[PDB]
């Protein structure tokens, strides 16, 4: 039983609504991140599958993975993770426009495959890798949060959960867009996400920067008609780098590399670097 | 225009002079009007002027350069002044949130109303379509503005029987910034616009038609009713969009809707944006010629449907 008593968390400032929760900064033996789940339908089959999933996430410990400090059911369904001091990658790249050095950009990507590999090594699909879920703890280290939790990234009607696209789609592999597969979420749907993250790093932009239509993107990426414009890669990005990004972005999921090989490519690219 | 409309248009302009800088501390929350999938809205009292408005609150995470442009571009709404367009009182950024301030429409959106009403009558839909056609025109001629998303929750209505457009695309950035934030479950996006082509008011007209049919039968019409639920009188977003493009458009049911109305929507819902009718044509269609002629008690129908008096 990994639950926390009701009056243990000192819920504080409301911070923002994501693809599957609202986050409040909390207090609980130091600052925490309390995410109040949008599934407030604690089904009997759900509460045992989310209990099981918290079991796996609780024992995931890695320097590039956000600590999963447990959860709460009283008042309603909630989640307590480590509070990050410092802004998310998305805020750095796209809001503050932090002027990272070329080598540091690589190392952000290295530290991220670093963590994502641990996940896949412990047989965890992220499902929701995006730069909003990569924080830069003390600006140095990379921390990946918001992983797993499939049972609460969908809503339930009994013992069957319909998997809904929620939040932002820019990172969704095309098979995840379509939702036509069995489970379309896979180690390559994560790798594809990572590919978009690389695009952010190499270009300083989100993809499809020239399309102010959301549904257009959904249809076209799902149908294969649309993929990121890679010429937008900044002038001084390693040739070896651009190529790695295009492998992850392969439309057919089965041409995408796995993280064992991805992480290798980067460290090779890191070492050989003036 | 009309004599009674010129009363209402100047009454607003004068109520707008009592409004100055909109400070967040100048406001008292009355009641929540609901959230959407971009912002959340409050009925509020502007302490200085004493007025009552609606305050849409968009919490976005965008770089300040962009935000400052969205605010610049929302000041264009001080110039939209049609009886078919919701009134605008000002727009500003405070505390992490863009506020858009607009007149309260006490009837709500046609979506709110459609839920309160099951389905909506054709005599009514007629007078609605007249309004939307007029609002869409006023935005294209006088401003060269494409609504960019016509849907029932973007048409508002009030107890004086007014029908007005709102949430229209006067800042492209703001539309864009709100959409990566919360993808929905429905889509009024015409099939060209889903494939990258944009067609001025042609792609809005399609949205209207779709909205007409949803209001008319009481259910979002994609895919069509499964034969049996029709006689009663979940789908993946990528698939709705695949359907819109790769399947015939929706149509009204036979026999229970006028020949002039089944036609008006069907001309609205043509998948080729060029065969689809334009504003000049819809404006002089059978169904609009007649429904304009029909005298209908709109405000009474509305207040009856919401559960209020006259
Ligand atoms: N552990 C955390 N510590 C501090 N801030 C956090 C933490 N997790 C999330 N946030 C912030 O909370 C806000 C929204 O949280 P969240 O629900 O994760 O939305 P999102 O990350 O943008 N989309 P998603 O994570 O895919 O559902 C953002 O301003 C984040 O930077
Ligand atoms: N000026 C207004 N007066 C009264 N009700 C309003 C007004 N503006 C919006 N609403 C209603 O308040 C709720 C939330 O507002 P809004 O965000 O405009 O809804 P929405 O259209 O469903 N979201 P979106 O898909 O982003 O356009 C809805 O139920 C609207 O019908
Ligand atoms: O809230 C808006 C909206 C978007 C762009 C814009 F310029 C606006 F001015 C918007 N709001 C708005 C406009 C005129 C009046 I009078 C009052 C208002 F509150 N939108 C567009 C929207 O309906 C959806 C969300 C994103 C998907 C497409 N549009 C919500
Ligand atoms: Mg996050
Ligand atoms: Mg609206």
């Amino acid at each position: 039983d990994w639950e926390i008593p009701d009056g243990q968390i000192t819920v504080g400032q409301r911070i923002g609504s994501g693809s599957f929760g609202t986050v409040y900064k909390g207090k609980w033996h130091g600052d925490v991140a309390v995410k109040m789940l949008n599934v407030t339908a604690p089904t009997p089959q759900q509460l045992q599958a989310f209990k099981n999933e918290v079991g796996v996430l609780r024992k995931t410990r890695h320097v590039n993975i956000l600590l999963f400090m447990g959860y709460s059911t009283k008042p309603q369904l909630a989640i307590v993770t480590q509070w990050c001091e410092g802004s998310s990658l998305y805020h750095h790249l796209h809001i503050i426009e932090t002027k990272f050095e070329m080598i540091k950009l690589i190392d952000i990507a290295r530290q991220t495959a670093q963590g994502m590999d641990y996940l896949h090594a412990k047989s965890i699909i992220h499902r929701d890798l995006k730069s909003n879920n990569i924080f830069l703890h003390e600006d140095l280290t990379v921390k990946i949060g918001d992983f797993g939790l499939a049972t609460v990234k969908s809503r339930w009607s009994g013992s069957h959960q319909f998997e809904q696209l929620s939040g932002s789609i820019l990172w969704m592999a095309p098979e995840v867009i379509r939702m036509q597969d069995k489970n379309p979420y896979s180690f390559q749907s994560d790798v594809y996400a990572f590919g978009i993250v690389l695009y952010e790093l190499m270009t300083g932009q989100l993809p499809y920067s020239n399309i102010n239509n959301r549904d257009q993107i959904i249809f076209m990426v799902g149908r294969g008609y649309l993929s990121p414009d890679l010429s937008k890669v900044r002038s001084n990005c390693p040739k070896a780098m651009k190529r790695l990004m295009a492998e992850c972005l392969k439309k057919k999921r089965d041409e995408r590399p796995l993280f064992p090989q991805i992480l290798a490519s980067i460290e090779l690219l890191a070492r050989s670097l003036p | 225009l009309d004599e009674q409309q010129r009363k209402r248009l100047e009454a607003f302009l004068t109520q707008k002079q009592k409004v100055g800088e909109l400070k967040d501390d100048d406001f008292e929350k009355i009641s929540e009007l609901g959230a959407g999938n971009g912002g959340v809205v409050f009925k509020v009292s502007h302490k200085p002027s004493g007025l009552v408005m609606a305050r849409k609150l968009i919490h976005l995470e965008i770089k300040p350069a962009i935000r400052n442009q969205i605010i610049r571009e929302l000041q264009v709404l001080h110039e939209c002044n049609s009886p078919y367009i919701v009134g605008f009182y000002g727009a500003f950024y405070s505390d992490g949130e863009i506020s858009i301030c607009m007149e309260h429409m006490d009837g709500g959106s046609l979506d709110q109303v459609l839920k309160k009403a099951g389905r909506i009558p054709e005599q009514i839909l007629g007078k609605v379509s007249i309004a939307v056609i007029k609002g869409l025109t006023y935005l294209r001629e006088k401003h060269k503005i494409m609504h960019r998303d016509v849907k029932p929750s973007n048409i508002l209505v009030n107890s004086r029987g007014e029908i007005k457009l709102c949430d229209f695309g006067v800042s492209g950035q703001l539309i864009d910034a709100m959409a990566n934030a919360f993808v929905g479950t429905r889509s009024y996006m015409s099939p060209e616009r889903l494939q990258g082509t944009h067609y001025s008011v042609q792609s809005d007209i399609w949205s209207m038609g779709l909205s007409l049919v949803e209001m008319a039968v009481g259910r979002y019409p994609i895919p069509p009713p499964d034969a049996k639920e029709l006689e009663l009188m979940p789908m993946a977003i990528f698939e709705l969009l695949d359907y819109i493009v790769n399947e015939p458009p929706p149509k009204l049911p036979s026999g229970v809707f006028s020949l002039e109305f089944q036609d008006f929507v069907n001309k609205c819902l043509i998948k080729n944006p060029a065969e689809r009718a334009d504003l000049k044509q819809l404006m002089v269609h059978a169904f609009i010629k007649r429904s304009d002629a029909e005298e209908v008690d709109f405000a009474g129908w509305l207040c009856s449907t919401i559960g209020l008096n006259q």
